[PDB]
RNA sequence: AACCUGGUUGAUCCUGCCAGUUACAUAUGCUUGUCUUAAAUAUUAACCCAUGCAUGUGCCAGUUCAGUAUUGAACAGCGAAACUGCGAAUGGCUCAUUAAAACAGUUAUAGUUUAUUUGAUAAUUAAAGAUUACAUGGAUAACCGAGCUAAUUGUUGGGCUAAUACAUGCUUAAAAUUCCGUGUCCUGCGACCGGAACGUAUUUAUUAGAUAUUAGACCAAUCGCAGCAAUGUGAUUGAGAUGAAUCAAAGUAACUGAUCGGAUCGAGGUUUACCUCGAUAAAUCAUCUAAGUUUCUGCCCUAUCAGCUCUCGAUGGUAGUGUAUUGGACUACCAUGGCAGUCACGGGUAACGGAGAAUUAGGGUUCGAUUCCGGAGAAGGAGCCUGAGAAACGGCUACUACAACUACGGUUCGGCAG
RNA sequence: AUAGCGUAUAUUAAAGUUGUUGCAGUUAAAAAGCUCGUAGUUGAACUUCUGUUCAGGUUCAUUUCGAUUCGUCGUGUGAAACUGGACAUACGUUUGCGUAAACAUUUUACUGUGAAAAAAUUAGAGUGUUCCAGGCAGGUUUUAGCCCGAAUACAUUAGCAUGGAAUAAUGGAAUAGGACUAAGUCCAUUUUAUUGGUUCUUGGAUUUGGUAAU
């Protein structure tokens, strides 16, 4: 159990009160889930942790729509939030070649998952979060990659 | 004023304006022909062209 | 003339980020409305004051400039009455707001007792207000309409902070509802979790 | 039936067979007055009205109808 | 863009009218309706093009406002010269009493197919919604934007109702499974009629069926595309006559020429 | 038509350009006889504009004591004015701005708005007050009459009467459910009895949202239902939609009254107190229409641009606020992030993006102001009104720079990128 | 050349004088004074080879023939590269009626199909606008009619769906509870009208025996 902000903080569409729940002197006891139905399997975390967290797929309110991710995780710096990074082989039509050109996506990430700098991350489309953040943090694959992150190139 | 009617060229202008073996072949066409003006021959050989660019792409 | 168009920020790289149209009226934001409790003010003559707003869809929205009462409810109990806020405690956005007795979604407030007070009574026989005699139950046993009322009682217990603020007629509340919109306080009276910490904040802001 | 044949084709062609009139020259007239009577108001509008150079929808409904009054089944 | 647009440009209007190319500017803007707009035949472009019972502009305004109420549409009487007249709809007229069936040939322009009478008291029916609505009634959307109360509770999203248009009492339905019949209203396989192979769902986004049909040609489209003709391998409706085989051109120019 | 020729030497084989040749755009000079088509002040100066016109609209179906006509003694044909509607946000013009911007193809809206269309709903007209429903109330324009200005589509007083204008309000379901009674019986807060509340919507809170694409048994209590009764008796269709919802559709509290719940019109008539067709106003949900935002990917030249962004937002996190909605869009607090040699940031463009156009062995090269679709703008900036939609510009307000009248004090329906 | 034809300027071929295809660099203009080296570009060989049998076409050959005809058809027989069965330590289980699903197969680039796709353009079928540019029309006395058209291709990149064996990158069991299997221990857990205990399933983790060419 964490509170530590100015506003007291829990889940929406979820009531604490309960005359049943009241008789005990701990922190919730009743907590929300949910499926997102594209066949993603909701982490144990979401279902046995303390966390608030609004943007939380699993959690909340957030609904995934249309566009799914895969990428790498080079910058777990911020809060609650990681990028992500793709690359890809843009063709040039006249030499008749490739080209390697990357794209950086800032990803959401839901206190469920344990993310180390340089993991593989599937990310579902979503509403605008922020002013950068259209994508949240769906499942979190654990590898490890040597030197750093950035040179790390995979076409997957 | 916009209007939707198609372009067309009928004919077409050789890279090479003087050389004696082509100008007397076109005034031998011409003779026998009865034509007037250069361009008849050369639209003439436009078709003719049109129709070649067909047979060969359908030979591909 | 207030704008909600994202292209006057910098985009992403840092890059001046370049204008070709004009500020839009569908971009358009509108001016804030800093709702008063006009409860406690004593030169106020116009104590209720809400603003129809002609808005996009020819729709209506409703300003609340002033407000003083708003409709509550009490969870646990399921019980909603409509009551007189008395004072704006505490904001977690700006403490200004809890200065200038703002009214906002998730600010603080304290509601008065009396309806839920009263409600209490009627239903389980038991005055809240009162800290000895508690039990205000009929005179016949055996009455179904005096059983009732002890069969409701035998499965209660309050927390501590309910009834001491019941005794003081003064009750922490926060506010659901978004008076620049709606035109109303609505809220819902603090229980458990949220009054250990509302509370705590609120004491050791006193501290 | 010449009730129909009356009813159906346009004003025109009831001209080149004789049976209408001349369309005289409108548009200037009407945009003169058109002019006019934004610049006033009701009853001088109306008096301006009283003079349009139209041949009115009324007038030829009226020549087409005795036009029907006059005709004669073969 | 300062809200809505009123206009159509004659190079704009889809294909399946076959408007002249030099006939003028405009068109004819279908008014807003049962059907989309692309999926629109106009009732302006149905009697000048289709019919020829009018001949310009004026004549059809004549037609539709002529107190004698010359064109009817799913048995409800039209005035409007842009009425969206679409798929499968009855468009039937007075005068003569012609009932025509709204749909698209092979090649993807409107149709007008000749009914008798038994015919044309039935239409077909598209599910697009299903819900409980207020006071816990039942009801069901269709793709002519008809709304259905206390549906048969077995009908399920995606179905096609055969409906009486003069009882306005849906009598028999069938649902979107392998081996009932089909028909495109829209694709590059439009107009194409066939007995469903099976069908793949993609979940995220677009679920795609395929087709078999009476010469075994296979197909495929969306879902959404699909409109379901009836039960087995029989149709409920009379097809315009390619019975909605297409053909090669090879096969085309063969049977049409004799090659 | 996948071709080349002339010019360095005394001559020679080379490199290499110059020149010729070709197409195509503008321009231009000379010259022009039919017929069929036909671009056209883009480039320079998104420079400035006299004048004319380019946005209006009436059915039988909102208002007629104009007028006309010797009209059903309330009007009834034709038909002004003027209220009242609706439109004026499309169209047409121009390419100045604009280099991930706009645009294109692909997505999302479970993050929204939508006048007019099509389909379907609707028993309760909150409370206080008021309450005629064979139907409520007060005004105003046109009109008549008197004026002011040098001046305009300026308007001032005065006398009249309508509205679908502006106000107001009557319209008897049952059942179930919740609460209340110191009621009866009881012991299940259970039944009977009595009394309230009880449309929809608005605002919160809470209860359940049903799952048969699926598996069961041993103790207890099972709650019920046959049944007083010990005895059991199991439990099995009854409730949709999605990939997913905190969806639909519901129960219980209250809250608002600023939602809607027809005081409106025609027509044909069975001879007329009753039928049959329609017009229109409006709420909710779909539906059409369009828009706002939005996913992914893709632009020309430049390093005589290598670091960039963050004193008030730069990247994220929180509560708010605001909006039609999402969001640092905005505020308060917090964290130190975000982008960059895979070219960031910054210049340049005689740059609006496409669909496309000229050439083309193949590969390329070079254009696209201009028919179609996007985007932008109306002399320059900003700001608004009203609307369903506008930052409108053939709307208003202001400034900068200008255009037209003036009796000098004032005024303009002053804005050719129609 | 010709009712047109000069000239100027930008641009296209000429240009393999911008070069990916495709140029040059000892002396014609051109290899950096020289090493180290990060980005970038580039990267040695090995793994179900193979053989045997069946069928279906698709090609080929022709001293096999035929039939008719102005060239196709049928048939030989063998011969090919397939395509697909089949057994061989050999491109998979398991279930419901050749096709779905679920399980399992590390991901992709690449390639073949398909969906989604704006008209006008362009390519192109049909059609005598007197030809033609072009248009989308037309053709017929069976006339209160009839016949027929307004095709089709193309629609590059990126998204989407699906078939793939090569090639190229990347993966997996080297501190291994890795794999299979048996037996335990935990954490969850849909159904059994409901809450409680036991269980059951199932789905994660974990301990230890056994099996395997580890
Ligand atoms: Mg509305
Ligand atoms: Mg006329
Ligand atoms: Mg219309
Ligand atoms: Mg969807
Ligand atoms: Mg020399
Ligand atoms: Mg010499
Ligand atoms: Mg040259
Ligand atoms: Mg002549
Ligand atoms: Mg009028
Ligand atoms: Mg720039
Ligand atoms: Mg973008
Ligand atoms: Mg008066
Ligand atoms: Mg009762
Ligand atoms: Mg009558
Ligand atoms: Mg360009
Ligand atoms: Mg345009
Ligand atoms: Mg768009
Ligand atoms: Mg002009
Ligand atoms: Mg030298
Ligand atoms: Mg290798
Ligand atoms: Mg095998």
């Amino acid at each position: 159990d964490t509170q530590i902000q100015r506003a007291y903080q829990k889940q929406d569409g979820v009531f604490l009160n309960s005359k049943k729940l009241l008789a005990k002197k701990t922190s919730a006891g009743v907590r929300y889930y949910k499926n997102i139905g594209l066949g993603f399997k909701t982490p144990k975390e979401a279902i046995e942790g303390t966390y608030v967290d609004k943007k939380c797929p699993f959690t909340s309110n957030l609904s995934i729509r249309g566009k799914i991710i895969k990428g790498l995780v080079i910058s777990t710096k911020m809060n609650r939030t990681v990028i992500i990074r793709r690359d890809y082989l843009h063709y040039v039509r006249k030499y008749n070649r490739y080209e390697k050109r990357h794209r950086n996506i800032p990803v959401h990430i839901s206190p469920c998952f344990s993310v180390k700098e340089g993991d593989i991350l599937v990310a579902g489309q979503c509403r605008p979060i922020s002013k950068t953040v259209r994508f949240n943090a769906l499942q979190v694959v654990p590898n490890e990659i040597i030197g750093s992150v950035r040179k790390q190139f995979l076409l997957f | 004023g916009k209007t939707y009617i198609n372009t067309s060229k009928t004919y077409s202008t050789p890279r090479r304006p003087y050389e004696k073996e082509r100008l007397d072949n076109e005034m031998k066409l011409i003779g026998t022909f009865g034509l007037k003006n250069k361009r008849e021959v050369w639209r003439v050989q436009m078709i003719l062209a049109k129709f070649r660019k067909a047979a060969r792409e359908l030979l591909t | 003339g207030i704008s909600r168009d994202s292209k006057h920020k910098r985009r992403a790289t840092g890059g001046r980020m370049p204008v070709h149209r004009k500020k839009r009226a569908f971009e358009k934001g509108r001016p804030i409305s800093m709702t008063k409790l006009t409860t406690q003010s004593t030169t106020i003559t116009e104590k209720r004051r809400i603003r129809p707003v002609r808005v996009r869809g020819g729709h209506l929205k409703f300003r609340a400039l002033r407000l003083c009462e708003g409709n509550f409810s009490w969870g646990s109990e399921n019980i909603t009455r409509k009551t007189k806020i008395l004072d704006v405690k505490y904001n977690a956005t700006n403490n200004e707001l809890v200065r200038t007795k703002t009214l906002v979604k998730n600010s603080i407030v304290e509601i008065d007792s009396t309806p839920f007070r009263e409600w209490y009574k009627l239903h389980y026989g038991i005055d809240l207000g009162l800290k000895k005699d508690r039990t205000v139950l009929g005179n016949k046993e055996k009455s179904r309409h005096v059983q009732k009322r002890v069969k409701r009682t035998k499965a209660q217990a309050l927390e501590k902070n309910i009834e001491e603020q019941f005794v003081s007629q003064r009750i922490l509340a926060c506010i659901t509802s978004r008076p620049g919109q709606s035109g109303r306080a609505d809220g819902y009276i603090l229980e458990g979790k949220e009054l250990e910490f509302y509370i705590r904040k609120l004491q050791s802001k006193k501290k | 039936n010449q009730q129909y044949l009356l009813k159906y084709e346009p004003n025109y062609r009831l001209r080149k067979v004789k049976i209408l009139g001349e369309k005289p020259n409108t548009r200037r007239s009407f945009k003169e007055l058109k002019r006019k009577i934004k610049r006033t108001s009701g009853k001088a509008i109306t008096k301006l009205l009283s003079e349009k150079k139209g041949d009115t929808w009324a007038s030829v409904q009226s020549k087409k109808s005795d036009h029907l009054k006059n005709f004669v089944a073969k | 863009a300062r809200g809505p647009k009123k206009h159509l440009k004659r190079i704009n209007a889809p294909k399946s009218w076959m408007l002249n190319k030099l006939g003028g500017i405009w068109a004819t803007r279908p008014s807003q309706g049962p059907h989309k707009l692309r999926e629109s035949l106009p009732l302006s472009v149905l009697l000048k093009e289709r019919l020829n019972y009018a001949l310009n502009g004026r004549d059809v305004t004549l037609i539709l406002n002529d107190k004698e109420q010359n064109v009817f549409v799913d048995g409800k009487v039209r005035r409007d010269k842009g009425y969206p007249t679409g798929l499968m709809d009855v468009v039937r007229i007075e005068k003569t009493d012609q009932s025509f069936r709204i749909l698209y040939d092979t090649k993807g322009r409107f149709v007008l197919k000749s009914l008798s009478k038994e015919e044309a008291k039935y239409k077909l029916l598209k599910v697009t919604a299903k819900a409980i609505g207020p006071n816990q009634i039942p009801y069901i959307v269709t793709h002519d934007s008809r709304t259905i109360r206390f549906p048969n509770p077995e009908i399920k999203i995606g179905d096609t109702l055969k409906y009486d248009l003069v009882n306005n009492k849906i009598e028999n339905f069938a649902h979107l499974e392998s081996g009932n019949v089909c028909y495109i209203q829209q694709g590059n396989n439009i107009g194409r009629v066939g007995i469903i192979q099976h069908i793949e769902k993609h979940q995220g986004s677009f679920d795609i069926c395929h087709v078999k049909d009476a010469k075994g040609n296979a197909f495929a489209t969306r879902l959404g595309n699909i409109f379901v003709l009836g039960q087995g391998k029989k149709s409920w409706i009379e097809l315009p006559s390619g019975d909605g085989v297409r053909e090669t051109i090879l096969e085309e120019r063969k049977r049409k020429f004799s090659y």
